[PDB]
């Protein structure tokens, strides 16, 4: 039996078994400080509704604060397929403040980009279950939605924010709630009569520590490897026909940056990163005589057909010199998330990393744009010459061309994710460096 | 001899099997006590 | 007088789990 | 140009990342391990194998350490496409591990289904079904060889392998009880399938064989293993019909430090059904057609993700008269707790609340010591079962606080907790350290 | 109340969990790393690129370490959706890695198919499919730019990144023999597609540039990298259509510490076809209609999960005449081993037996060193291929020991061994420590 | 085992004592050192006419 | 095979057409090993 | 209608005298045991 | 287990002393009332200690 | 097996081979008597 | 529809100058090639016979 493999022991094993350091059949678990975790609701300061801005202040119920989920109760105004990520669509702007200093800020489109890049597998399906109606629910369906926040302290206990160490500083979140949410109170630009206003609550889990560790948090100075998001929007240069437009985006990023991600979108339809086309799932009524390529079949807004995407190529240049040689758009949709994340990315969302493990939190390579005078992202667009209404042309052409309906992707969103250092001492906090 | 022993097909020297007793020994007992009652355990003496 | 796999040496315990014997009747 | 353009662009803000570095990970040094071999050896089953029968298998001591154990069944399907739902683990009604006469753990068929639905995810879960169900629309009379891997504390973690070489004095064995009825194989609903074949079982154990010095060390030294246990006592639900919002207060009889509290609600007749049945495509037999009925599921699609068909409205855990956390709605336990802790997708009807940061992990990360709590109660508030299950207009478009009239069939309440204990191996004798 | 009612519920049975604590989960200190930058640049392809052509790429010393390598292809297909099946990697039929005149590895398209069908799992594999195929139902004339990553020892993790900085006098080369036929591009089965365009190829290599302090140590000091190799030779087998259950002893020729043996049975005329074809959905072209023809696959769905279309009934490995483990049925190697060792789903017809606890990782976890074994044999038992592939009643309604008549075409046997070696680097010279 | 007589259908007992019919103690279960003693009862299916 | 005139009347190097069914090749070897028994433990001296 | 076989395995035991049992229990033994080695294979029988 | 078959049990050390061993059977009638006479004892043909 | 270690492994056709080779005269005939139906027994014959 | 392969293991034992080999039809002494209907390769090659 297996003894025969032990007998077949040779010189090549000097590197594998010689003077053993570990064994796989005797694991030793490390003992951990006593703690308890509790789910506590925070109170929302302000009137909740479409287009309103509200805030919340963190109650110091415990020693550290870690995982914040914002809950929405929505009534859909349409039938199945008329909605697409309505919970995070409503959750338009989330601003993180610690002690009077702005620390971070996330947007609904970032939540969709993050879901498009970094959250993967069953976890991404479950995310969609928390943010959408995925079981073909019909008009009038009422559902409770959960949009977990993804700040630096939200996904790993190791970066939990030590409120006991911040007794003199206020921790707040500001929430901008979108005026137009697709399939809930508007269908495209048309208002849905009788749409209900949202109900919102914010739940967060607290960490309670025993005497010795809470004392250490309260009295000792700490540094946390805080991550931040940087964002400003710009317009696209999408051509119509016979030309591939060039565009040079002057970037306004700084700090040691892990990666740059961007998308091309239709600002009217949340999550539309591709052109509409008369192929299955690519537009309303696709495949039938009622098909139209001006309105998506919203619930299937996200696709993987990159021929509906408008990036023919991209190059990043630093201080007048190229950072890498020009790649076609499918490289940033298919290869970089493959090398770095090991997931999928829908068409129209692109990622280039400086980090080898950007999904991780321990540093794995950065580009520090605090020391770079000129950071420019050069884009080449695909020619938008294909008739979107003819599937023979949509599914039968070359890589440098796309649908004529691509000219609707008028907004460009470039996100940068980077490192900073969060300092906490004697009850107060702030950043070590801000640019 | 046309060949030297290649070292292939070697043997384990004096390999013993698994030490297994035929006694099915008494299940080892717990170190702590069965927990009882924290509020009124062991009974409360009632006066006459 | 015993091969190693036979048992862990009994020491530092006193549950009185096992008997002493001559092993022959 | 290139990467050199950012390496030279070095400054103060880089020191926290690259100044006085501790590691370079482009030169990974791998740790030298102990020589071992893995072998699969067949066990002999004691007792007649059959529906409704109990058999036992004592593990033959051919190797040093035990890791996985896989139960092999040969089944013949008595129905056609979509008539079965994980029949291999339904058949495996329960298993328990006994070390020298002391039982350590007890798993039940609906636990295996819960575990698969709650902790196993992605391609792994699909492959698990491949091993336990018929997934390519196979027809009546088809024969398939099924594998049900066991999930005790040592089966999926090599680091906790059962040290047989160090149990010189104790028998190690598993008891197997096989279900009397398996949907689509022996019974179709509650009606017997004439001519159904009796599945054949074989139990296989994967052995680890150690080299010279390590085998000596395992045999002669005492061991302290941190192990997992499943705690379970079943109960009954209080699912209302119309106008009443039911609430139960189930005092838990759990002991010891645990990782989590998990539960589901079951239809005792339809194994694996944790939600109501409604005339929704894929939810019931004939769903969407004039032949549709909401009394019989489309068994191959018994599990769903539509929480609208769920029976639980809200819940909380209370300890000693005081709330453990604030009341949360039923959808919180189905989707958010596993998101925050497991990283998978949990289907409708399965609910989880963790006490641990990584309840799916082997490394302890938080707990709940039930032996030190006077009264741990799980409060379950139910949805009003007023939707007419036969009308998609009402099933796919109603409020959050109502469920289908057919939810009243989920009469069994299954509350589980997963423990910590310590397995002591001393002078060839094994037993657990803590009683209760 | 809440978290504190839990926190104080502390006892003796917590001494092995929270007593004398060693770690805290809520403050992580992150390690500082040697500063580096990554670039993706083009290499020069030496030779004419096209169908059946042989070209090579020499990796220019543009940097210090080499990590991933991605080969680009541009193809235009002559077929509609479903006529292609990983055409980007079918073309990449043989990639040979040379360092210092010595062959380090050789991968075949069939291996890329086995790796993707075995170790790449979940969302990562869906992406791979879109990297190597036409997925979103593209039609005749559609052009696609493809990315085929290489999976040599230094391609997936920086930990074994290849130090050109330390190979000053040895060149590193990749040889690319390209297939003469790619399904759906220049052939549809055996039928040539008139007007098919030649592929265009570009090879991109990822360079790491290190800071000055560590890269000096790289250039001057010796290194020992513990790296993976692939060993391969193909064979031929046969399975009768009736009355006999065939057996065949396959004679293996492998050396060095081995992580695993994986294999398949291929129809050489259709890349990746490891199972029988049948008139059931997705199992042949036209399946379910009068045009169904079981001699030609519905290519885009060539991979299946239906074990009854596979040809292997059982297999055993014998080493020097000794049974390495007791005979297991074919579904063990298709489903239970990847469940235990990988955690994903292996399509039918692809088989794995591991020697390692975690063959998907790079930390050595158990090996079989074939350097002391004179004759290793893989004993194969085959299914009777008597079912008429065109009759679903028998294809999906039969016993485990019989498969369809089209299984007799799975005549090519491809056994892969994944091994260890050590790549030594010193004074600008590279080479493998053990040569076999 | 515990008393030696005949118990009619529908009456059930489980004894901790060796011979509970007697007066002298012969083995007891101390319910003041037990948190809960829970009796689990599985019913027969009421299908016979 | 059905014609005794050939089966009982042919030469050394010729046999019946029915011999082609003897397709299973079974080769056995018998060897020594040593069973060593000490203080209750036993095993093969030359194990595989 | 073929019936399942009924099997019963019988083993012949040797009971020795007290003095020899003592020697067997206390003393080391080496037995020059015999083994059987076997794998199955296939032969190529010719036609004509 | 079956008619005319032999079985055995090797009794483990769950406890300190054995006080009572009871063998039990699940049997079905092959006939109506009055056709049996202590069939459990007829079945338990030989018990060897 | 002894102690979980495989000492020997026999097959049906080895038993036949051993009878074919090493059993000889009345021991082979008696072996047959202990293994087959040798008196032209008819359908239904039961033999131990 | 197939390309065969073999791994023919050798059992040779001395300083060797060369390995030489062929494939043959055991029926026809010296036939190391396939037969075909071309001049000199078959009986009657080139004709209807």
């Amino acid at each position: 039996g297996g003894l025969s493999q032990l007998v077949a022991y040779g010189a090549q094993d000097v590197y594998l078994t010689g003077n053993p350091q570990i064994t796989f059949f005797k694991t030793v678990y490390r003992r951990y400080t006593n703690f308890a975790i509790e789910s506590i609701q925070q109170t929302i300061n302000g009137s909740v509704g479409f287009g309103n801005k509200v805030s919340t202040q963190i109650s110091r119920n415990g020693d550290l604060i870690t995982d914040i989920v914002v809950e929405f109760v929505l009534t859909k105004g349409g039938n199945g397929g008329t909605t697409y990520y309505p919970a995070e669509e409503l959750l338009q702007d989330v601003e993180l403040e610690i002690g009077g200093q702005r620390i971070d800020k996330h947007y609904n489109d970032w939540f969709r980009t993050y879901d498009a890049l970094f959250r993967m597998n069953d976890d991404r399906y479950n995310y969609r279950r928390m943010t959408d109606w995925v079981n073909n629910e019909l008009v009038g369906a009422q559902k409770r939605f959960y949009v977990p926040l993804i700040f630096f302290f939200n996904q790993t206990p190791g970066l939990a924010l030590p409120l006991i160490a911040l007794q003199y500083h206020e921790v707040k979140l500001y929430f901008t709630l979108a005026s137009q949410v697709q399939g809930v109170n508007y269908n495209g630009s048309s208002a849905i009569a009788g749409a209900a206003q949202p109900t919102m609550s914010v739940w967060v889990d607290y960490i309670f520590l025993d005497t010795q560790e809470r004392t250490r948090f309260a009295q000792l100075p700490h540094e946390y490897l805080i991550e931040q998001l940087q964002f400003t929007g710009s317009e696209t240069a999408t051509p119509s026909a016979t030309t591939q437009a060039s565009q040079n985006i002057r970037l306004n990023f700084n700090h040691p940056t892990k990666y740059l991600a961007w998308n091309f979108n239709n600002p009217t339809n949340y999550g539309q990163y591709t052109a509409l086309a008369n192929i299955p799932g690519a537009c309303s009524g696709a495949g039938t005589a009622a098909a139209t390529v001006t309105t998506p079949d919203y619930g299937n807004t996200g696709t993987y057909n990159e021929q509906l995407a408008v990036l023919d190529s991209a190059k990043i240049q630093l201080n007048g010199q190229d950072r890498f040689a020009t790649r076609k758009g499918s490289y940033f949709n298919k290869v970089q998330p493959y090398q770095s994340i090991g997931g999928v990315t829908p068409a129209g969302v692109y990622l280039y990393s400086f980090a080898l493990k950007p999904a991780g939190r321990q540093p794995s390579g950065t580009c520090n744009f605090s020391r770079i005078d000129n950071a420019t992202l050069s884009l080449t667009y695909k020619t938008c010459s294909i008739d979107a209404t003819s599937p023979a042309a949509v599914l039968g052409n070359t890589e440098t061309v796309t649908a004529n309906t691509a000219t609707l992707l008028t907004a460009l969103n470039i996100y940068a994710k980077n490192y900073n250092v969060l300092r906490i001492m004697s009850g107060m906090g702030g950043l070590a460096y801000a640019n | 001899q046309p060949r030297g022993y290649a070292g292939l097909r070697p043997y384990e020297k004096n390999y013993e099997g698994i030490a297994e007793a035929d006694v099915s020994a008494l299940q080892a007992r717990y170190l702590d006590q069965t927990r009882g009652r924290p509020r009124t355990g062991d009974g409360d003496t009632e006066p006459i | 007088p015993k091969p190693s796999p036979e048992a862990a040496d009994f020491a530092q315990f006193a549950p009185k789990n096992l008997q002493a014997q001559n092993f022959l009747t």
